[PDB]
RNA sequence: UAUCCUUUGUUGCCAGCGGUCCGGCCGGGAACUCAAAGGAGACUGCCAGUGAUAACUGGAGGAAGGUGGGGAUGACGUCAAGUCAUCAUGGCCCUUACGACCAGGGCUACACACGUGCUACAAUGGCGACUACAAAGAGAAGCGACCUCGCGAGAGCAAGCGGACCUCAUAAAGUGCGUCGUAGUCCGGAUUGGAGUCUGCAACUCGACUCCAUGAAGUCGGAAUCGCUAGUAAUCGUGGAUCAGAAU
């Protein structure tokens, strides 16, 4: 069944089926069974409705989907504008030598490529 | 450092002569020394090789 | 890319002391002049001041900072930023 | 009743030193049990031969822990006074 | 029977004969439930119809090297008649063990597939060379 | 190293008896295993066949037989083989500098090419719990029982041995029970993000390791070519030398 965010696990065990989570892993998968009493041998297919529905409502509370990579994004973007190789490195479209890389520089890299 | 090596100071402070510690003579490393040499772990192997310390010697298997 | 091999440089002169601190927690700001040393552990949560060759900054050392040089959070010329300057 | 148990590095030094420590106690005291071999615990080492290539060479090293018993029963006052006196073996660990 | 001994020893690997004999008397058990036939008997023929006779050897007389066929002897067509069955077992798609060896075991003696084909083959190498027959040897 | 015997036993074992918190543990005794030393033992001698002889072939006896099996050992000489940075040595050459100290930088820089290796694709399998057997080795500031804290690495505390009586150890596969279905998958682990441990004066190009997250290529491979005949191949795990630490 649908638990957090786009998620369809079918065909398996309640434990490994929570493991295709991008938040959960193992770990995670037996405490959340024992905190809402669920046999981690049972199938999806074999789960009653009232038994995902107290699934759902605890494995809600936690962080995952987008909101998260963009979380990525904006930290991979601080050390980008500013002067931090580490930053530069992310984009490698920087110089890698020690000649320019500006200009002049076909002789390693061939035809110009479009911007 | 400097500041650290306050151990120079001959009388302690508020606490007893016992305060006193060690600090190695060449670097000034507190954590392990050589109280027969005074010098620390690290001294003692680069002053044993240069064979700057007297009667000391490299034990041979 | 950046290099370092095996031996990481912290100046004695900014590396002893600060360990002096640690006896109970930390001490407030320092000053050290040697920028060239590099941030590590014992260094996080103490605010050290680098100089800029006209003053010092104090610079809150974070372990995130860890790392990185003292100087690279030291910035040697001044720009005002001659606008609205906001952000 | 007095066990002597003589253990040592060199086979040579023990087969020495528990011989004499046999014929002196063999006047004063009884015939004593008689010295004795007993299991030896080896210790070897397998190190290369030649420090290059030749992988397959690598020589077998040992170095073993002799011991022995002797064992003198029926001592007699002259019987430890041949012992004490004369000690000669030094790589020979003694244990009466 | 010593062939039975023989053949739960070309399926043991490992060293696990004790699963070996498992799987192979419940391939005879399985045997008997599909064919109305005993076990023992369906065994035997299975390992009958997959032995050759005369093999062609390669040897240089003079000048090239000839094709001369060859008789064989028995106690080689017993091993290759075992190691065949295992492998040719080892090929069907379904996945029970006990399985494969119970349906290779009757499709052997109703005859057809590759090893059957190896069979015309070398029987068609034979005879074509009838040319060179009297050297029996 | 393989069989046997003699000498010897705080290893061994009710083999035999007695006690047993039934752990050799104790009493006790050396048989057995083992440990160590010495010694015994194959030599074609016997039987049949062939042969001029040597010897070859078959067979009995026998623990092993025809050099039973593994080591060290490598002829006159060759390539003017390698090393004068192991060392020694003839000639030649330099002696403010092709000597010395110190601070700071690389060898692990890449579009590619090669050699030598490693890890792979499963259910005669993977995983979790429980549980049964090995040998050879290592340990002084070192191996680290046990306890406590932490998911763990590890940390704090701390017994014992100096060691065939304390520790490294848990042996792994194996066995019993349960779980997983053929899809790039509970196959496969690359790469990358975050956190942390440990060694070391100090690991941003240059560490190993632990945990979480991510989880690629790969579904077995175009022309040639390599390793082996018995407890060996193949396969699985373990200890050691070098050593503070990159050994696949």
């Amino acid at each position: 069944a649908r638990i957090a965010g786009i998620n369809i696990p079918d065909h398996k065990h309640a434990v490994i089926a929570l493991t295709s989570i991008y938040g959960v892993g193992k770990t995670r998968s037996k405490a959340i069974l024992a905190a809402a009493g669920i046999a981690e041998d049972v199938k999806i297919s074999e789960l009653s409705e009232g038994q995902i529905d107290t699934l759902r409502d605890e494995v809600a509370k936690f962080v995952v989907e987008g909101d998260l990579r963009r979380e990525i994004s904006m930290s991979i973007k601080r050390l980008m504008d500013l002067g931090c190789y580490r930053g530069l490195r992310h984009r490698r479209g920087l110089p890698v030598r020690g000649q320019r890389t500006k200009t002049n520089a076909r002789t390693r890299k061939g035809p110009r490529k479009p911007i | 450092r400097w500041n650290a090596v306050l151990k120079l100071q001959t009388l302690p402070r508020d606490s007893s002569p016992s305060r006193q510690r060690n600090r190695c003579r060449q670097t000034g490393r507190p954590h392990g020394f050589l109280r027969k040499f005074g010098l620390s772990r690290i001294k003692v192997r680069e002053a044993a090789m240069r064979g700057e310390i007297p009667g000391l010697k490299k034990a041979s298997w | 890319p950046r290099s370092l091999k095996k031996g990481p440089f912290i100046d004695l002169h900014l590396l002893k002391k600060v360990e002096k601190a640690v006896e109970s927690g930390d001490k407030k700001p320092l000053r050290t002049w040697s920028r060239r040393s590099t941030i590590f552990p014992n260094m996080i949560g103490l605010t050290i001041a680098v100089h800029n060759g006209r003053q010092h900054v104090p610079v809150f050392v974070t372990d995130e900072m860890v790392g990185h040089k003292l100087g690279e959070f030291a910035p040697t010329r001044t720009y005002r930023g001659h606008a609205a300057d906001k952000k | 009743r007095i066990r002597i148990r003589l253990k040592a590095f060199d086979h040579r030094l023990i087969d020495q030193a528990t011989a004499e420590i046999v014929e002196t106690a063999k006047r004063t005291g009884a015939q004593v049990r008689g010295p004795i071999p007993l299991p030896t615990r080896k210790e070897r080492f397998t190190v290369l031969i030649s420090p290059h290539v030749n992988k397959d060479a690598r020589d077998q090293y040992e170095i073993r822990t002799h011991l022995r018993l002797v064992d003198i029963v029926e001592p007699t006052e002259k019987t430890v006074d041949a012992l004490m006196r004369l000690d000669l073996a030094a790589g020979v660990d003694v244990q009466i | 029977s010593e062939l039975l001994a023989k053949f739960v020893n070309i399926l043991m690997v490992d060293g696990k004969k004790s699963t070996a004999e498992s799987i192979v008397y419940s391939a005879l058990e399985t045997l008997a439930q599909r064919s109305g036939k005993s076990e023992l008997e369906a065994f035997e023929v299975a390992l009958e119809n997959v032995r050759p006779t005369v093999e062609v050897k390669s040897r240089r007389v003079g000048g090239s090297t000839y094709q001369v066929p060859v008789e064989v002897r028995p106690v080689r067509r017993n091993a290759l008649a075992m190691r065949w069955i295992v492998e040719a077992a080892r090929k069907r798609g379904d996945k029970s063990m006990a399985l494969r060896l119970a349906n290779e075991l009757s499709d052997a003696a109703e005859n057809k597939g590759t090893a059957v084909k190896k069979r015309e083959d070398v029987h068609r190498m034979a005879e074509a060379n009838k040319a060179f027959a009297h050297y029996r040897w």
